[PDB]
């Protein structure tokens, strides 16, 4: 479960911890960001080979870039590689759904969703993996341009929260970035296993749940 | 004429005793190592006064922590840099660590002898050798700061200090005096300044002439014409002290 | 090795020239002179027959003007066997162009496409060029009547009225001295006649030793139409305009 | 699946006394879906005309395609491409690409400018040459077609006559088969001058 | 190993002549004569069998030879280069022509693909032009009978009649002479065989004389019957015997 | 004579030589002089470093290729880069499908079969570089001569270089004493300096100056440069 | 197969085809360049040895590599094609991937990469061609004019001119171009570009074009009058006097 | 499938073009403009497969591009539709093809008419005064059958594709978020940006 939104103060950007084979829980303290320079993420959903190994290349083809051309990549250009490596590799099997999240001087802050199926997207709000539904539940409906720093971090770990609850195939911890002007700052790791009845009090919400 | 890779009687080959020559023509570029860094300067030497001076990049940044200087045929080290580049970054790829000076050197020196008509080795597909020196400068943790000289005959040697260009038999004469083990990164830098002004044709000024260099802690940095200007102004008032 | 018996056809000489082009360019000003001429409401070809007999059949001959397209001809100078390589290149592309897009080629696309496939024989392959210059004579519905020339060397250029091969200086002179912009195709024949007449180096100008095509709107129409003359209407054209 | 019943549509040609006819309906289909009522599938190069029923894409590329080779033909051998030649030009085209073949029904019709002899054939979408003296048919409605033919037709008949019964044929053929119609074509074939009529047809 | 001659072996002089072009033509200058006549109803290519040696078994050597039913060729110069140049002028004839239009090409086209093979020998990498002229006799339905001239150049030119060889300057005068358009085969066959006479220096009789002729379609010659469009093939070369009878009426 | 005979490597001479490979060979002789030497336990390499400028480092001279086996080079390095990654491979192919240490004697039909077709195809060029290389296999201490004209020779000493000629006639009256320096690889390097020092004459050898490599019955070939061959000079 | 180097180094360590490219370059028709404060112009001299020519179909000097660059030449026509049909495929190719036209610096320094390889690669003479490269980056309004030559080597300049004569109008140049000042207005830039072929082509309306290249993709090329006036006022800036 | 829709009238190709981008069970996207400006007077409207469906526009509108700046001239829509045509005809007998299907609206300004051609994945090219892809067009050819006149103004035609677009809302079980639309007549390509309620 990722997510990517845009709002008055940035882009918020967060992603649960959880790596399975099948039904079998592999791990609960996986990074699914790959920071590929101080103001450009990319999450990681899917094959975890596939977007570990090709988000790893995109982080050194955005180097190339910098050193041929002496000016940062633009968050366009950076996902339209991402997309055209993809794109080669179609009908093979590859398995990723990815959101390419920076800030350019010339663009602004950006967001490109991009898939192994070749679909290259520019937009506000997405929402990535098998959670991705529980994740726009709450994000959607709670969702303004006009929200502080401090809520819209607070609504982008609580819409994984929600779908680390509710999906089987997601959890551990959500990881939390912020990403300005001044680039991307990380903002923790926050365990669901103490997270969940942290929010539950103090929000009065899970009612569903015996505590 | 006869064959490209062929060798003269002395035990040399022709085409890259005579590329050494075209070497001798560029301009200068001069390196120095210190414990506190390596500077890389290079003598611009615009043909007119219309052309754009800082449009003339003969130091270009290979990695982070390496940077090059170049002399000769300028325009024959774009495809080596490229390589230089593709090597650094795709060694990053493979080991998640920066690739040592020293190794990223050789790779550059097995471009250098891929000349011939076919020659019974490989595919080496490239008409002449490199018309080109470059004087490969940076830092690792294994062997610290490090000059390396980069010929087109594929062998290259390590240097506490070198020139390259025109000028290179009288500066090297006066590096070999100067150069001492307990050199600071200031002191390095009015030494070339200095070598280079004797060296170049024009007067050296910030416009026709560009330092730069590589520490640990900042990386590899082309010094702007601001901070070039008051090193050429500190060099003259400590040369008219004594 | 192989390396003592290369002529290096594709090098430059100490003053910047192409060995090879120039040589060739020598080669095709000893051919029969062809001469392109523009009017308003059509283009002449003329070409002269270098050497012919009593007995060379005149009837089923055709060395010197050939047609690339139905609104597209070419008249060569130079070496006939090099020219047909280049024509039948010429026709593909052009059944290539109309094949992709449902129309007939631009005259300067298809000039362009020949132009280029000679100025590959001047810089890479180590082969010989074509000693063969051409006058295009075409139209298209963007810039009309249109009339280019090429060389060995790759290099094309657009014309009112111009000649190729022989006595090229001498048949320019004559063209410059009597060409006028608002010219009839009727004037272009004659002028292209009297032109050739002149620069022969032969006793007379007959009709055995001539090749004749003129692009034409025919005006009970409204569509192009290429002629090139059979012998007997070449022989007539030539007592009109008082050769006899 | 089946290439050859995607789009739909039908070609019949016919011999009479120093003339031919070869017809087609107008209907470009995508399944039960009629998309164009326009869609002509007779094509002339000089004084040879081919029909192509089946896969409306290689329909159309075998066009181009026959444009393109008789084209540099004319060129070449200062001549029109006569029926015979263009038969075979046809036939070894499509053999050509044996393994991986264009879904189409090629019908050749025309004169022979030096002989005079009207002449027909048709061809399996690998180039298997059919050359009936009487008629040749086409398309998705061909059974229907055959069965028209075989009933309709005989030898000799004028112009204006033979008209008539490529009309009938074509018609009462295509009012049978749910991918053929939607309008139709009719070329009559002389020595000198070649007519084409538009036929009134059922629009279902 | 490998054919690293992948340069010209024929470039352009600064006087703009292609030498090795020039001394082909002067390879095909000393060649024996053979020379071609066109009829109203036909047309003849004739030349002299030159044997080695008298051991030399003449007839095994086809300086005459057929193309397609309705085509054939002679040849002054270099007799292997004739020789592989006809293998290879027999199998364009098939590829480029029959297995796509199921007929034989018409004698000027066949003629073009002679041409062209010629061309690529004055140009392609690591070879030199071929040492013959060739002259090409043939009928096909819309261009009736023709008679053609392929030059090492790869130049062609169509001939009422012509000569190339030893005796072309002066095989030529005659012809000029004794030409006229009304000429019937029989008339040509006997132009040919006077115009031959001043050539040759020994013996002149059938043995010594290989001459083709193209003309009317021959049924007896034709392997089959029972299909009414084929009538079979009009070149036909002439026996030893029927050269011999018509050298009595000279 | 041979200015007509000396184009490419595909050309003999009347008298029956290949300049190309002769010329090849004098790259060599203008290389800075490298010794080897074995007992019937131990082979050494003993080189001279070479420094362009007091300011350049002294090239390195001695390249290992497996665990067991290395030599030291003589004229262009690149050549020696070359003809040392082809012995890499083929000690590690050896390695890996055989499970079996390429072989000394071995190791030296393999390189004078990659010289040699270079001097019989046209467009090629010699190698330029002489090899010492030592080892220790199956059947003991081995040292090998490589020469660019593919010939390879088996030997108990020898150098190769600028005045190895000193080394070579001090080794082959030394003989009988070095061959008998068993399970004492101190004493037989120490032979080996003393061996280098008779084909000086412009300084004598330093610190930063000096390379050696060791292999044997109980020894890895491992290299010794600066401090650590302070204590044989 | 053809892989013959024909660019090698000579003993006093010259390659002479790259050497003679040059010399093709210097036979060819003059073409200079000047850039203002807020545009740049190119300005290339017609032959005169052969007129009788079609002016509207023959090939222009100044080619248009996107909508915002321009590459005028001085050499070899035909090898000039083969450079520009290259750089304009790399226009489309850069707009394709990194969707943003190309900056003049990037395609400049794609064709010095062009020329350059065809100086080290066998069976290929290098460029008988030198390029002046002049246009504007994507929404920037700071004039870009870049030079190459047959060796590869490139370099921007304030103004410059290659071919035949560009030796003399260089001279005029260097001492007629302020940087304190350049060309403040598109008029004044265009007469300064004139003046400097004036030197060269003797006397010259239909022997002088001139194309003004502005920011945001704004190229217009001048016809004779306009040209034909710049050349009225600058005799008469000369006879008062 | 995504919604394509095109009809010519008198003097204007108007194509119509659905906003929604859906992976699955989610609505990913609202907003999509699946047309790619070809030329300043020829537009391309796109439909079909994830990937190939934008790799395919994006890949025919450089080409154009490109003959655009090295003739200095705009092709006919006629050419551009043909050129289209014949790629996607090679594309349907390749290892991987491009399944995209495509409408061409274009104005001819030497013709001074315009034109819309629709062609589907395998390189089946037709004119038509109205088109449609997908499911789309066994809705909207029996009521332009019905309401279309080849004299009508563009104001009349933008009034019977809000006459297409309700009866798709209404019978249709795919939400496709709306469309956009977009005008091709002497002056260029212009985008009516108010259809939300026009
Ligand atoms: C939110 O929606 C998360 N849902 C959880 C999860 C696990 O499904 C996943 O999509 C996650 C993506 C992250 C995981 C951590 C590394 C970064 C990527 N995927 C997996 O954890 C992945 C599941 C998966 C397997 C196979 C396929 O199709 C091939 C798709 C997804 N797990 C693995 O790949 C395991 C890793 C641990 O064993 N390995 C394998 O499946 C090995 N096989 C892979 C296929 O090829 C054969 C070998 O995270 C999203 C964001
Ligand atoms: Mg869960
Ligand atoms: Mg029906
Ligand atoms: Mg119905």
């Amino acid at each position: 479960t990722t997510l990517a939104f845009r709002f008055q103060g940035g882009i918020i950007v967060a992603v649960d911890s959880r790596a399975t084979a099948g039904n079998w829980v592999a791990s609960q303290t996986v990074k699914k960001v790959i920071e590929i320079n101080p103001f450009l993420l990319g999450t990681m959903a899917g094959g975890a080979a596939d977007c570990q190994f090709w988000e790893t290349w995109l982080g050194s083809q955005c180097r190339l870039h910098e050193l041929r051309e002496k000016e940062r990549i633009s968050v366009a250009a950076a996902s339209k590689i991402l997309s055209n490596l993809v794109y080669q590799y179609k009908g093979a099997g590859l398995s990723m759904g990815t959101m390419i999240c920076g800030y350019t001087r010339k663009e602004g802050p950006t967001i490109y969703y991009v898939d192994s199926d070749g679909t290259r997207l520019k937009g506000d709000i997405f929402c990535v993996g098998s959670g991705q539904t529980f994740a726009y539940g709450v994000l959607d409906s709670n969702y303004k341009w006009d929200l502080s720093v401090e809520d819209a971090l607070y609504l982008g770990k609580r819409s994984i929260l929600a779908a680390a609850h509710r999906d089987a195939y997601s959890g551990g911890s959500v990881n939390l970035y912020h990403v300005t002007e001044d680039g991307w700052i990380y903002h923790g790791n926050h365990d669901v296993g103490e997270l969940f009845w942290k929010v539950k009090e103090e929000e009065g919400s899970f009612n569903n749940v015996i505590g | 004429d006869r064959g490209v890779s062929t060798f003269s009687p002395e035990g040399r080959l022709f085409q890259v005793e005579y590329s050494l020559e075209a070497i001798k023509l560029g301009s200068t570029a001069i390196g120095i190592a210190t414990k506190e860094g390596v500077v890389l300067g290079v003598e611009k030497r615009a043909t007119s006064p219309l052309l754009e001076s800082d449009s003339i990049e003969k130091i270009v940044e290979i990695d982070r922590h390496i940077g090059c200087a170049m002399s000769g045929l300028t325009a024959d080290a774009r495809s080596m840099i490229e390589h230089a580049r593709t090597a650094a970054v795709t060694h990053n790829l493979y080991y998640d660590e920066d690739i040592n000076v020293e190794s990223l050197t050789q790779s550059v020196c097995d471009l250098a002898l891929r000349f011939g008509e076919g020659a019974s080795g490989e595919e080496r597909l490239m008409s002449r050798p490199f018309g080109v020196a470059l004087l490969i400068a940076g830092h690792d943790a294994d062997d610290g700061y490090q000059l390396f000289h980069a010929e087109p005959s594929g062998t290259f040697y390590r240097y506490n200090a070198k020139a390259i260009g025109s000028g290179s038999e009288g500066a090297q004469a006066e590096l070999l005096n100067e150069w001492h083990s307990s050199l600071t990164l200031k002191e390095a830098e009015l030494l070339v300044l200095k070598i280079l002004k004797q060296v170049m044709e024009e007067k050296l000024d910030e416009n026709n002439a560009q330092l730069s260099c590589i520490t640990k802690q900042d990386g590899f940095k082309i010094y702007d014409n601001e901070k070039t200007a008051e090193l050429i102004k500190e060099l003259k008032e400590k040369e008219a002290a004594e | 090795g192989s390396r003592r018996y290369d002529s290096r056809t594709t090098i430059f000489s100490p003053e910047g020239r192409l060995y090879q082009v120039e040589y060739a360019l020598e080669s095709i000003s000893h051919a029969g002179t062809a001469i392109g001429i523009m009017a308003s409401d059509g283009i002449v070809l003329a070409a002269e027959r270098k050497v012919t007999s009593t007995l060379l059949e005149q009837d089923t001959s055709t060395e010197k003007l050939y047609k690339l397209n139905d609104k597209i001809a070419v008249a060569v100078a130079g070496l006939t066997a090099d020219a047909e390589i280049l024509i039948n290149t010429a026709r593909i592309h052009a059944q290539n162009y109309l094949k992709t897009y449902n129309e007939d080629i631009p005259v300067e696309i298809l000039v362009r496409r020949l132009s280029d496939i000679k100025q590959g024989y001047t810089q890479h392959g180590g082969l010989r060029p074509f000693g063969v210059s051409f006058i295009y004579a075409g139209y298209d519905d963007r810039y009309g009547y249109q009339l280019y020339t090429s060389n060995p060397s790759g290099n094309y250029t657009g014309w009112k009225a111009i000649s190729v091969g022989a006595n090229t200086s001498a048949a320019q002179t004559l063209l410059q001295m009597d060409y006028k912009d608002d010219m009839k195709v009727d004037d272009a024949i004659e002028l292209a006649l009297k032109t050739l007449s002149k620069t022969t180096d032969s006793s007379a100008l007959t009709y055995d030793r001539l090749e004749f095509a003129t692009i034409r709107k025919g005006a009970n129409d409204g569509e192009v139409y290429q002629k090139i003359f059979k012998p007997q209407e070449i022989k007539d054209i030539l007592v009109k305009t008082g050769i006899t | 699946s089946d290439p050859s019943s995607i789009n739909g549509g039908i070609v019949v040609a016919m011999t009479g006394k120093d003339c031919v006819a070869i017809a087609c309906d107008l209907r470009l289909g995508s399944q039960s879906l009629g998309v164009s009522n326009k869609f002509e599938k007779i094509f002339h190069y000089g004084h040879v005309f081919l029909g192509i029923t089946g896969l409306a894409t290689d329909v159309t590329t075998l066009n181009e395609m026959f444009r393109y080779k008789t084209n540099l033909y004319k060129l070449k051998e200062e001549r029109a491409i006569e029926p015979e030649t263009f038969t075979q030009l046809v036939s070894s085209s499509l053999y050509e690409r044996r393994f991986g073949p264009y879904f189409v029904g090629p019908v050749v019709a025309g004169i022979n400018s030096k002989s005079g002899k009207p002449f027909i054939a048709g061809f399996d979408l690998i180039g298997c040459i059919d050359e009936a003296k009487d008629f040749i048919v086409s398309g998705t409605a061909s059974d229907q077609l055959f069965g028209m033919c075989e009933s309709l037709y005989e030898p000799n008949l004028e112009p204006e006559d033979l008209f008539e019964t490529i009309s009938q044929a074509l018609l009462n053929a295509a009012d049978r088969d749910a991918l053929s119609g939607w309008g139709a074509v009719v070329y009559i074939i002389k020595k000198d001058e070649v007519v084409k009529r538009y036929l009134k047809m059922r629009q279902d | 190993m490998t054919d690293r001659y992948s340069f010209s072996l024929t470039t352009f002089s600064p006087s703009g002549k292609l030498g090795q072009i020039d001394y082909a033509l002067t390879a095909v200058k000393q060649g024996v004569t053979s020379l071609g006549i066109k009829a109203t109803n036909g047309v003849v290519i004739a030349t002299e069998k030159k044997s080695s040696s008298p051991l030399a078994m003449s007839e095994t050597l086809s300086k005459v030879s057929l193309l397609t039913p309705d085509i054939g060729a002679v040849y002054s110069g270099m007799g292997p280069d004739y020789r592989v140049l006809v293998d290879k002028s027999r199998k364009v004839a098939h590829t480029s022509y029959k297995r796509i239009y199921g007929e034989y090409p018409p004698t000027k086209l066949l003629v073009s693909e002679v041409a062209k093979i010629m061309q690529e020998a004055t140009q392609s990498g690591g070879v030199r032009p071929f040492g013959v002229s060739l002259l090409i006799a043939g009928h096909d339905e819309f261009n009736g009978f023709s008679l053609y001239q392929v030059d090492p150049s790869g130049s062609y030119f169509p001939w009422k009649a012509t000569a190339i060889g030893k005796g072309s300057v002066a095989a030529k005068t005659f012809l000029e002479k004794r030409w006229n358009d009304e000429l019937e085969l029989e008339d040509a066959i006997h132009i040919a065989l006077l115009t031959l006479k001043e050539s040759v220096e020994g013996e002149f009789n059938g043995d010594t004389i290989e001459l083709a002729i193209i003309g009317d379609e021959n049924p007896d010659l034709l392997g089959y019957t029972g299909i009414p469009t084929d009538k079979g093939p009009r070149f036909r070369k002439l026996t030893s015997q029927e050269i011999n009878d018509r050298l009595e009426a000279l | 004579f041979r200015n007509n005979y000396d184009g490419d490597t595909v050309t003999f001479s009347p008298t029956g030589r290949l300049f190309q490979v002769e010329y090849a060979l004098e790259a060599i002789k203008q290389g800075s002089v490298t010794v080897g030497l074995r007992s019937n336990t131990h082979a050494v390499l003993v080189a001279l470093k070479r420094n362009a400028d007091e300011l350049s480092s002294y090239q390195k001279k001695i390249i290992k290729c497996d665990e067991h086996m290395g030599l030291s080079l003589a004229g262009l390095a690149p050549d020696a880069r070359v003809l040392s990654n082809y012995l890499r491979q083929q000690c590690n192919y050896s390695s890996l499908v055989f499970n079996r240490k390429l072989a000394v004697e071995r190791a030296g039909h393999l390189l004078c079969d990659k010289a040699q077709k270079n001097t019989q195809s046209y467009g090629g060029r010699p190698y330029g570089v002489g090899l010492l290389i030592i080892g220790y296999d199956k059947s003991g201490a081995h040292l090998l001569e490589f020469q660019p004209s593919g010939n390879v020779t088996e030997l108990y000493g020898t150098a190769i270089g600028a005045r190895s000629q000193g080394a070579k006639t001090y080794l082959e009256r030394t003989l009988d004493t070095f061959i008998k320096i068993d399970g004492n690889p101190d004493e037989l390097i120490k032979a080996g300096v003393e061996a280098i020092s008779q084909s000086l004459r412009d300084e004598s050898l330093t610190v930063d100056n000096l390379s050696i490599a060791i292999v044997g019955k109980d020894t890895p070939f491992t290299i010794y440069d600066g401090e650590a061959v302070a204590k044989y000079i | 197969g053809y892989d013959r180097a024909l660019s090698i180094f000579s003993p006093d360590g010259h390659i002479f085809q790259v050497e003679y490219a040059l010399e093709a370059v210097k036979r060819g028709t003059c073409a200079v360049g000047v850039k203002g404060k807020n545009c740049v112009v190119l300005g290339c001299e017609r032959r005169s040895t052969l007129k009788l020519q079609d002016t509207r179909i023959t090939p222009s000097k100044v080619s248009k590599i996107d909508s915002h660059v321009v590459l005028s030449f001085s050499g070899l026509n035909a090898d000039s094609r083969i450079l520009i049909e290259k750089a304009r495929v790399e226009a489309q190719s850069h707009r394709l991937t990194l969707e943003d036209p190309v900056t003049v610096e990037y395609l400049t320094r794609y064709v010095a990469g062009v020329q350059q390889r065809y100086t080290q690669s066998g069976g290929v003479r290098p460029f008988g061609v030198s390029t002046l490269i002049a246009g504007f980056d994507p929404r920037d309004d700071e004039p870009k004019l870049y030079q190459t030559e047959p060796s590869g080597i490139y370099s921007s300049w304030s103004a410059q001119t290659i071919g035949r004569n560009s030796k003399t109008v260089r001279e005029f140049l260097e001492k007629n171009y302020d940087r304190k000042e350049p060309p403040a207005t598109v008029e004044e830039c265009v007469k300064l570009t004139v003046r400097s072929l004036l030197e060269v082509v003797q006397t010259g309306a239909k022997n002088i074009e001139i194309t003004v290249v502005k920011p945001d993709s704004d190229i217009v090329a001048l016809s004779s009058e306009e040209i034909n006036q710049y050349v009225t006022q600058i005799e008469q800036e000369k006879q008062e006097q | 499938m995504d919604i394509i829709l095109g009809i010519r009238v008198q003097d204007s190709v108007i194509l119509a073009s659905s906003k929604a981008v859906t992976r699955g069970i989610s609505v990913l996207k609202d907003s999509d403009d699946k047309t790619r400006q070809l030329s300043p007077h020829t537009l391309m409207s796109f439909a079909g497969e994830a990937g190939d469906t934008v790799q395919f526009a994006e890949y025919i509108q450089a080409n154009i591009q490109l003959y655009s700046i090295r003739e200095d001239y705009e092709l006919s829509p006629q050419a551009v539709s043909s050129f289209v045509r014949q790629e996607l005809a090679k594309s349907i007998r390749s290892r991987r093809p491009y399944q995209v299907n495509v409408l061409i609206g274009g104005y001819d300004k030497k013709k001074n008419k315009p034109e819309l051609y629709q062609i589907d994945y395998l390189g089946t090219k037709v004119e038509l005064p109205y088109g449609a892809h997908g499911y789309s067009g066994f809705y909207t050819f029996s009521l332009l059958d019905h309401h279309y006149r080849p004299d009508m103004t563009t104001e009349e035609g933008l009034d019977l594709l809000k006459l297409c677009v309700q009866e798709l809302e209404k019978r249709m079980p795919m939400d496709f978020k709306g469309v956009i639309v977009k005008i091709v007549d002497k002056d260029g390509i212009r985008q009516v940006d108010d259809f939300q309620a026009q």
